[PDB]
């Protein structure tokens, strides 16, 4: 069969798939974005954007 | 062009103080022999602000805007009590009783509720 390594290249023939794997990272990205923000809102602290500012946190 | 209760129930209105027309710019005659009393002192807040902590001493704080959330329950009326008239011609109200305290909660940037007694007991 194919090695681990090659797994991905049943998409090289197949461009509804290649379309699918694409929309699936690409969902991921974004899910990673609005998960990261809301960690971050979760967590920072808007007082003092002179001595704490958000580089600080 | 008396609203009766049925009038008011639901609408706000039960939380606001009677006002006065434009008109009235006069003047209210104080006779030192008469005694006086306030037979209703109605106070209807608009604005509450908190003063922010600040963790630079140097640094002046400012009373910042808040957001009230417990609704139209914040005017303080049905006040009484005397209204003396001092030897040097100087009024004071001295307050006997009445609906003189609401607890409120206003809620600042970022969350936090600020509960407050507001209120002008004695
Ligand atoms: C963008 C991400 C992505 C996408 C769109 C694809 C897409 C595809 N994969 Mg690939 N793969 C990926 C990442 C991805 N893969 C990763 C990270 C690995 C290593 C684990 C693999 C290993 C792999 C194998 C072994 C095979 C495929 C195969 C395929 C095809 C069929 C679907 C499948 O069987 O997946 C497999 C399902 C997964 C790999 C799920 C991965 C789950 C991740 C690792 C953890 C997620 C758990 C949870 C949500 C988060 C954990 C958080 C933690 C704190 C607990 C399809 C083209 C198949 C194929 O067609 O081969 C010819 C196949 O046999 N993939
Ligand atoms: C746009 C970026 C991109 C894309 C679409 C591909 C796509 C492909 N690569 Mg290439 N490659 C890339 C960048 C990319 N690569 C980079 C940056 C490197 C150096 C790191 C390589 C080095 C490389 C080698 C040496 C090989 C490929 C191969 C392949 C083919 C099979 C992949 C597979 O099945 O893996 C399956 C992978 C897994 C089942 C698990 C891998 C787990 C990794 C090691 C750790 C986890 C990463 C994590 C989940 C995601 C974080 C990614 C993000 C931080 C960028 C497929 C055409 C293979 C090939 O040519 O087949 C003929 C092959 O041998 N690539
Ligand atoms: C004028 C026509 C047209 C338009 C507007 C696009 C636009 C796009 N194509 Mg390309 N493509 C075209 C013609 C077109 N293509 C033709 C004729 C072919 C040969 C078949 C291709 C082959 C091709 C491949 C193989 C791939 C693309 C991909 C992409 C996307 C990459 C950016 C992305 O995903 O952003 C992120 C997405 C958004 C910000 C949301 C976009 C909202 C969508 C467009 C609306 C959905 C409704 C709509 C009717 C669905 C079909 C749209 C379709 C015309 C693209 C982008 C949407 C890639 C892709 O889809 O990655 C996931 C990809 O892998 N295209
Ligand atoms: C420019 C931006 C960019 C680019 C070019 C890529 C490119 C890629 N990503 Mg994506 N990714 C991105 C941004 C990007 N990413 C962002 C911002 C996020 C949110 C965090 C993701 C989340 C993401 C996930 C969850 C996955 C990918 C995967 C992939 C690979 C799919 C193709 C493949 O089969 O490779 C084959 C794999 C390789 C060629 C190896 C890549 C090696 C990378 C560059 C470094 C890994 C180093 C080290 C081993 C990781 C250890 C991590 C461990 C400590 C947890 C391709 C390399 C998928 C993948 O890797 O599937 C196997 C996958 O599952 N990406
Ligand atoms: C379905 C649906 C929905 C939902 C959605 C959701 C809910 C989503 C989510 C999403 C998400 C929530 C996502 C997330 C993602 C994440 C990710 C993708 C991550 C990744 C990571 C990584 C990749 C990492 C790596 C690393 C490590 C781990 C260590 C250090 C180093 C590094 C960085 C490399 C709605 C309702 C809208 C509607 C429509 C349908
Ligand atoms: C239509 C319909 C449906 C649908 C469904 C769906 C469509 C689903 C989807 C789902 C999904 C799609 C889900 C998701 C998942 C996700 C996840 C699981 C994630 C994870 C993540 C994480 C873990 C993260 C982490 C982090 C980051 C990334 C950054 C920041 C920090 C933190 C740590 C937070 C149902 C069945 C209901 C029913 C019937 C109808
Ligand atoms: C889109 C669907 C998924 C949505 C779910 C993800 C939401 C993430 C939102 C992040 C913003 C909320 O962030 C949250 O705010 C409040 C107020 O500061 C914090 O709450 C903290 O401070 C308040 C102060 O009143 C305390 O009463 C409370 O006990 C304490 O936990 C949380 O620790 C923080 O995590
Ligand atoms: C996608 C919807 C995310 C849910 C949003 C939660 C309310 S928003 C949230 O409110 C907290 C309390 O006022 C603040 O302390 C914090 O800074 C703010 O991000």
């Amino acid at each position: 069969g194919l090695p681990w390594y090659r797994v991905h290249t049943v998409l090289i023939n197949d461009p509804g798939r290649l379309i699918a794997a694409h929309l699936m990272h690409t969902a991921l990205v974004a899910g990673w974005a609005g998960s990261m923000a809301l960690y971050e809102l979760a967590t920072f602290d808007p007082s003092d954007p002179v001595l704490n500012p958000m580089w600080r946190q | 062009q008396t609203l009766t209760y049925d009038d008011i129930v639901g609408t706000g209105l039960a939380n606001k103080c009677p006002t006065l027309d434009d008109t009235a710019r006069g003047a209210y005659p104080i006779d030192s022999s008469q005694t006086y009393r306030i037979a209703r002192l109605c106070l209807q807040p608009t604005t509450f602000l908190v003063k922010e902590e600040p963790k630079n001493k140097r640094q002046e704080a400012e009373f910042v805007p808040t957001k009230l959330v417990t609704r139209e329950t914040t005017s303080l009326d049905q006040i009484q009590g005397e209204l003396k008239v001092n030897s040097d011609g100087s009024l004071t109200f001295v307050e006997e009783d009445g609906i003189d305290f609401q607890p409120v909660t206003v809620q600042m940037a970022g969350g936090e509720r600020i509960p407050l007694l507001f209120t002008v007991k004695n």
